[PDB]
């Protein structure tokens, strides 16, 4: 419980008033699988049911340990509606947000640890109170806001193959089989790309990166590529940058976005379409605001 | 250009020519007239070992 | 009273190395441990500083206090011969670097890593696979600058984590990137990541600031507030007509000689102890100087 | 092996000139030059003292860090004899500077330009139109105390001078006039005003000493917030709890980020350079001293 004095001296800086926390392992492996990184980094922020929203607090830089309980494992230390935000972090890149949400909180507060249900995932999740001192829309903005923009995305590249008129060439020297004669049916190609490109919504996904760049020199030379597998075989890659193997590999649809707009799609054999990227000053800003 | 690059110090028998060379000797040295010369502070004027 | 080290090298010259060597008469590095013979990795600095590893400057500057330190003195094709620094010995020394610094009559000069590039102090002798590194002796005035720098820079680079890129090009590299000289200026190189052992001085350094923030004080601040306020000074151009509302916040109460007193004693006592840590290097006196053959006397 | 500097004189002294050293033969001097005879002007400080404008402490300390020091050996119509100082020889001295004071074996002297009147300390060569100025010497605690009180005289006379309201003029007097040290009393002069603006000995260590202490705060709350992870010291944790809440409630966000680092880098400037000042400089120690005779064998 030391990182709670560590705060509160300066915990008034950022922000009115704050809630204890503690996080299990088993809550984390939704952020951090196949690691168990120390959250030395972790910077919080805030979140509003409304336009309004305000982040940055970088609340609790906190250290692992174990619960005062004994049966407590090695779990992680640090309106009623609206969806709270959290990014975990460490020195390296493995960032992670979770989401709270009030009626947890407020009445996890109860009576000095206590356990409350997780709605987002079906763990527990426990608060300490020191002894001393519109209900589904507020979740299903982000979700609508990125579907709508991939498939604006999606109908410039509809609109890119109507100007070629309904063909395609290569932009990728990769060397093909030459047996393709409906094998793999290359028209299920491309029912299927657009199947995982209109269906994957994430946060970290390439064009979000892509809008926000911090130079005009370096990025218009820097590129970020996402590549998902076919038919859903495996989990997806969000936001690797190029300082090619991807259209080499098969069953790997690969989604390339510029810092200038560009938007290309990489089929199985090198085969590139190539899409414009365009969003409002509102949908720009609140991505800066979340990002950034 | 540079002080010491073909210098060598080593002790010859020098031969004692009766002509005076030391007019303008330091101001020549300094603004650059001739190319390898090596300047020796009290200390270090005698000759080296072998 | 009288100190001869002679370092053999197993393997030979390798002429190409040994006029940039000559060149690099009469300068300093430090040595190992003192003996009569010495091994050739322990000589120069090329243990503490490999090539693939990521600079940490700290760890260098303790490395560097603690050896001996070495005159040069000749390079034979299979010997070095080194006087060393006798602590109650004057002895001259003759100084060429490459970051070249003018010095002044009876000017400390300090002891430091060589911050600014490595193949500038370094000379690679691949012939035993080694790499000898001298270290930088620098007027103290510099020094302390492109230390309190450093240490700057160790801070702030954990500060501007996921902050705008605005904070990413102007404090990272406006006043902690170049050093200033008469009509001149020196870039230095900057650690890619936060160097462990280089905050091991600002914990003590947190120690002795939370320390000195509790006995900070007051009148000083009163005056302070009314100069900026009523008067114009050179030294108050940092700060413009607004004050920061933190000393308005601590300066409420009223003043007492006494409670002054007390505090600027102990201010004081508190004062002493920071020449420990803001040292960090052997410092070297000047006796006399030649700027027509750059060959002084230090101490 | 020898020391020893002969200074000519270029024109015969008065009879009256001549009775001032010697009543003044065991006294420090600065010394510009360790060389020949030389020029007279270097001796005395009336280079760095300046009987035609009021000069700074600053230009003093960093003197008398780096010139040499000299006694007065002998004195002769036209010749004037002086002994340097060199580290680790034994010397004689006499307390023959004027604010009468006691001595004490193990006494840890120092030197430091006098704050009284330099007409007071100094003499006046009418012969040669020129002035000898002598340095002060003093333990180092009297020395830290009278440092101390003087610029807390002069802090308190700058408030009274700016804002009335706050005004205890007998005081301070009365708790800054008197040196209690070994059971023995002084009573020090203090200045009758600051005055507009620097008046010989205000700017320095007022403004310095001000300008640190006001920006210390906020720097610290800086460095700790930034400076907090797992490895960091223990004891940093638990000072945490000594800060005061008011510098706890400070923001960070209000101050621009290339101003917290102006701030920063201008407050770590500003310490460092103030630390030494407190070290007192030149020092040295003392085998044993004999009162009635006014002789101190110092090393």
């Amino acid at each position: 419980m030391d990182v709670h004095i560590d705060n509160q001296v300066l915990s008034g800086l950022g922000t009115p008033l704050l809630v204890h926390l503690f996080v299990p392992d088993t809550v984390m492996a939704e952020l951090c699988p196949n690691r168990v990184p120390n959250c030395e980094g972790a910077w919080c922020q805030t979140l509003f049911s409304d336009r309004t929203g305000l982040t940055r607090v970088c609340r609790v830089f906190a250290a692992r340990g174990m619960l005062p309980g004994r049966p407590s494992h090695r779990g992680t230390f640090t309106n009623p509606f609206h969806v709270a935000a959290l990014r975990f972090y460490d020195e390296g890149g493995l960032v992670g947000e979770l989401q709270i949400y009030y009626l947890s909180l407020f009445e996890g507060a109860k009576r000095l640890v206590r356990g409350i249900a997780h709605i987002f995932s079906p763990h527990a999740l426990y608060v300490v109170t020191y002894p001393e001192l519109s209900i589904l829309g507020a979740p299903e903005r982000e979700f609508r806001f990125l579907i709508s923009v991939a498939l604006r995305i999606s109908a410039s590249f509809r609109e890119k193959l109507a100007m070629q008129a309904w063909t395609a060439q290569q932009e990728i020297p990769v060397v093909i089989p030459t047996s393709y004669s409906r094998i793999y049916k290359n028209s299920d190609l491309i029912r299927e790309a657009f199947f995982t490109v209109q269906t994957r919504v994430s946060w970290e996904s390439c064009w979000v990166k892509a809008t926000i760049s911090n130079a005009p020199k370096t990025p218009d030379a820097c590129l970020w590529i996402d590549s998902h597998p076919l038919y859903e075989e495996g989990a997806s890659a969000w936001g690797k940058v190029i300082d090619v193997a991807l259209g080499t590999d098969g069953h790997c649809v690969h989604l390339a976005t510029t810092s200038d707009g560009q938007a290309f799609l990489v089929l199985p054999g090198g085969f590139v379409i190539k899409g414009q990227l365009a969003l409002t000053p509102e949908e720009r800003g609140y991505i800066l605001a979340r990002h950034g | 250009m540079a002080s010491n690059e073909g210098v060598e110090n080593r002790p010859f028998p020098y031969l004692t020519v009766d002509a005076d060379l030391l007019s303008n000797l330091r101001q020549s040295a300094a603004e650059g007239l001739f190319h390898s010369f090596d300047l020796l502070v009290g200390k270090d004027a005698r000759e080296a070992g072998i | 009273m009288d100190l001869k080290v002679v370092v053999s090298l197993s393997s030979r010259l390798y002429t190409d190395e040994i006029a940039k060597m000559q060149q690099r008469i009469g300068c300093i590095l430090p040595l190992a441990s003192t003996h009569g013979t010495q091994n050739v990795q322990g000589l120069g600095l090329g243990q503490v500083y490999s090539l693939e590893t990521v600079p940490d400057y700290v760890s260098m500057y303790n490395y560097l206090s603690d050896c001996t330190l070495a005159v040069l003195d000749e390079v034979s094709v299979d010997s070095l011969i080194l006087t060393k620094i006798v602590p109650g010995q004057t002895y001259a020394i003759k100084n060429k670097y490459q970051p070249f610094f003018q010095w002044h009559g009876t000017g400390s000069l300090s002891v430091m890593p060589p911050v600014f590039g490595r193949e500038h102090a370094t000379v690679k002798l691949e012939s035993n696979d080694v790499d000898i590194v001298f270290p930088m002796v620098l007027p103290t005035p510099i020094a302390e600058e492109v230390l309190q720098k450093i240490l700057l820079f160790n801070v702030y680079s954990r500060v501007v984590m996921q902050a705008p890129g605005n904070a990413d090009m102007l404090d990272v590299h406006m006043h902690l990137g170049s050093v200033s000289y008469l009509g001149h200026h020196y870039e230095l190189a900057l650690p890619e990541v936060p160097g462990p052992l280089g905050l091991a001085l600002l914990d003590n350094l947190s120690l002795y600031f939370c320390i000195m923030v509790t006995l900070l004080p007051r009148a000083s601040m009163r005056l302070v507030r009314g100069l900026i306020r009523h008067e114009h000074h050179d030294l108050l151009n940092l700060f413009q007509e607004m004050v920061p509302d933190e000393i308005a916040r601590i300066d409420l109460d009223d003043l007492s000689v006494a409670d002054d007193l007390s505090r600027m004693r102990v201010m004081m006592t508190y004062l002493q102890s920071l020449a420990s840590l803001f040292n960090l290097g052997p410092r070297l006196a000047t006796a006399a100087y030649s700027q027509e053959t750059l060959t002084a006397t230090c101490w």
